[PDB]
């Protein structure tokens, strides 16, 4: 009883540290998700900036 | 007991055979690699008791038993135990008789040749397989963590055989065999345990040390650090209930025994560690196959649960690569069993089934036709 | 000791589906940040092409 | 598919392949002129792995491949490899079966018999091809450039070709074709590399100094004083990343693997140089003729892109050339493409409609029509 | 011991270094290009035992030892080991100071520059030597082979160089330098020797290895037949002295390993082998030339050593090259120390007195010196 309580309150601790770490590494997907919008769209602005800087080239 | 005639799947280790059927992704059963013999005089008429015990049967009666391992770094010797072992492992407890299905055994592409030709005659003629294959462990860890590419170290019982392949092609001439296994990193602990007054020299003594070891040590991400603290106070240990009703507990000796995959000098080896034949393989790649290596570095074998392995290994890695590139460890919940679930994986591939020996091309070859068509 | 064994494997399959959801979202996290240093990196060079294109205009 | 049948255009190079239809400006694909094959043992199953590669394929999984490259000096050797590149070239990339399209192939006015009579014939035979045409590389360059008059010095990877052209008209007694090209001063600067320390000798290796030279070099139009500087100070060198995170930095070296084109001796070539060879097709010709094409140096190919290479073909031969007389570079941004480019030209034009070859008269002709018809 | 100041003359590479006297025929001591390391805590005192060991010191202490050599692929990159080699060597065994002697070292013609300008470096800076040349590898060959013209086939520790010269002329668009050495033969061994059940993975063992290969390994004329008997039966294995008193027998790695020479792939090399590496050489030379380079293919440094190598390499290039041609291979008993004697004898040259760096020279200029007045 004693082996599943400490291996229960460790895997219910990794749970909750797995699932903050799930959670951090989800969060970290929508902040790498807006990362990836902002720097998607400059990068298509910037396509079009050098598009534009070369056709007046 | 199975309904399909499916393929059996047998990890033989130094240490324990997992076993069980291709297909599933997991074994069904784990057997110790051991035949167990008594070392002591009867005294008492008509209490059984065997010549030898075999598996499961030789830790349950160890009280008064030397357990053998037929299985040294890897390589089969003692074929007469290995195939007691298989005879309960398939018949007893797994129920499956190999005469009705093909077999998959595992082993390291450098494991001398009489393993995979022994290992295949025994199959084929003690226990009438249909068919035989002999896969290698690096291919068998890559498959089971969903990889083509990448380095496989397996911190295994027995040798270590850092195995880098690239898409799917092995690149033999990167490979860097150590001999340093967790055999060893067992040996060291047990004499580091008799420094602290805890001499264990017997077999019980020994398995005992092994399932210490499993529940105790760790790796520490910084050795010095750990030690210097691990070495001064009480805070730092953790015990262990040994099965007579005494305590053992365990200080910097909980790290130290890991240490000697990063430090081999600790049980006598010429060796920088784990992660200096981990780098050498990437490094002995191609320029064009180094970028893919680092990020898809895979921990294999057992060992591998040893806490803070899998980021250690990361961070060693990295102290030596170049930058700009990404350095990344795969080390899955399926580590310690992976070779297993390759031998699953790949034993049920429609992409290998042209690769088994038939028990026909088996007899008019012979045992070393093993080497023509499995590797 | 069912409970506590049936309670861990839960707290447990939870771990693994959390470890699992943090692996996949960390999977992410660093396919994410693959894809932003691409894009980052095609947006730096954009805009050192653009520099460039600027400096050839 | 397609709004009009309109002729395919490729241009097969030592180096590059490229294509598109006609009547566009640019190709729609470039390839490297490669056939890739596995140099290793495969071991995992399933992993998909074509027994030969093509084009982009031969280059994106080349960490594990040998590369071939089936032209050499502006000519076929292994028309079997061309086959795969055209395959993949017209159809696979550009979706246009040849069998619908009229398919117009480069070479250059010396180029060896063989190679304009492989081309017609692969075309005709394998990829049954309505109709066939293989351009002069000159005029195509002179179509892109907007000239009827100039030399066409096309610095490619094979050959470099020095041909005069005057008003639309060859004139051949003044071509010096040159075996002096971009792929032999790739092989110099893996062999200068080797001797600042780092060695270049595989494939991958050689496909690394190929980006290096394309991203790195130069000519220098004045090479003594940039040699002075450039071999006296590491202000003058310039890193180079390489695919495992290494860094190079090359130096005077950087211009002295290009400056090969004005001094060959450098890989023990026997010639004057391409600045030369254009002195002399020009001083070959008749004198009313040559007034216009020392004003008419017309830059085409790859190499071209190295800069000083323009000032530096200009200023060597203003010093060969007499004095009052005005020497002219023209090196246009439809470098490298110009033959491309120019093909595109050539196949749109009405008057052009009547240089086909077609699949009729190439049956009753054979192959060898393409000298009664082409060129 | 010396009558006049000779100049001194030493060979170093990645296996051995050969030194001796200008004007001898032979090295008056071989050493290990290593400096030895002890790998163990000691425990016993008034034990004598160094830091480190040098030369004979490191190989006749190996046991405890882990042995490292400051040369890779033919450059030194630690000058601190070539330094301690070259101090044991010339005021140990040939018993003299530099100081009063001028001082002969070599390198292959395109070896990174670093290293005839550190060897120069620390001649003139820590020995004090009054003058330095290095030497071109291939030049030592052709005079102690007695030729002026030819292919040297070095097939050294560290590289084949495969340099073709005529008329004492380097050709060196010509040369192939191919990462194909006698160190990958030794690497290439131990994995075999371990698919046969001997395992060699610490120094004292790959030292060994390399010993079994030396007096038991060869190449013969024809591998498949070789190997069928070879592989069939024990009449073609030949028993190897371990030094424990314990033997190994080795079969068709026999040769297996030195096959390596005409198929790299079997250590993972982009390589045709030497034969068509030779081959190659000859053919990117003139046709004037060709004639006497294929007259003339002359074996120098070593694994020219293996039996049947001058007869199978005259059997492949034959094969190779055009009809009517007369193909040969001179291979003198001069082998392994004929780089050496090449120094010697360039050293003892009237021819060669106006090439030595003064001890003057040197210090104005700076190490740099050396690649203006060597070669």
């Amino acid at each position: 009883l004693d082996k599943y309580s400490e291996a229960l309150k460790d895997a219910q601790e990794k749970l909750e540290l797995a699932e903050k770490k799930a959670t951090d590494a989800e969060a970290d997907v929508a902040s790498l998700n807006r990362r990836i919008q902002l720097v998607e769209e400059e990068l298509d602005r910037a396509q079009e900036r050098l598009a534009t800087a070369l056709q007046k080239l | 007991d199975e309904d399909e005639t499916t393929a059996l799947v047998c990890d033989n280790g130094s240490g324990l055979v997992k076993a069980g059927f291709a297909g599933d992704d997991a074994p069904r059963a784990v057997f110790p690699s051991i035949v167990g013999r008594p070392r002591h005089q009867g005294v008492m008429v008509g209490m059984g008791q065997k010549d030898s015990y075999v598996g499961d049967e030789a830790q349950s009666k160890r009280g008064i038993l030397t357990l053998k391992y037929p299985i040294e770094h890897g390589i089969i010797t003692n074929w007469d135990d290995m195939e007691k072992i298989w005879h309960h492992t398939f018949y007893n407890e797994l129920r499956v008789a190999p005469e009705e299905h093909p077999t998959l055994l595992t082993e390291a592409p450098l494991n001398p040749k009489a393993n995979r030709e022994k290992m295949t005659q025994i199959m084929f003629e003690t226990f009438n397989v249909p068919a035989m294959y002999v896969a290698i462990q690096a291919v068998l860890s890559l498959y089971a963590s969903g990889r083509t590419t990448g380095i496989v170290l397996d911190s295994g019982d027995g040798v270590t055989h850092n195995v880098p392949i690239y898409e799917g092609y092995a690149l033999p001439h990167a490979i860097m065999r150590l001999d340093l296994a967790g055999r060893d990193l067992t040996d060291y602990l047990m004499k580091i345990l008799t420094e602290r007054g805890y001499s264990f020299v017997t077999t019980a003594e020994r398995e005992i040390v092994r399932d210490i070891k499993e529940k105790l040590c760790y790796v520490a991400l910084d050795f010095e650090n750990e030690m210097a603290t691990a070495a001064s106070s009480s805070s730092l240990e953790k015990s262990y209930e040994l099965p007579d009703g005494q305590v053992i507990t365990i200080g910097n000796e909980r790290f130290r025994c890991p240490e000697t995959l990063f430090q081999p000098s600790f049980i006598g080896m010429e060796s920088a560690g784990i992660h200096e034949t981990t780098y050498n393989s990437i490094m002995k790649c191609d320029i064009d196959i180094r970028k893919d290596l680092y990020a898809n570095n895979v921990m294999s074998g057992g060992t591998t649960m040893y806490p803070g392995i899998a980021d250690r290994m990361q961070k060693e890695i990295t102290a030596l690569a170049p930058s700009t590139m990404k350095i990344k460890i795969i080390a899955p919940p399926e580590r310690k069993y992976s070779v297993w679930i390759g031998g699953s994986i790949l034993a049920s591939l429609s992409t290998f089934q042209q690769m088994w020996i038939t028990k026909q091309e088996y007899d008019e070859a012979g045992p070393s036709i093993v080497h023509r068509k499995c590797f």
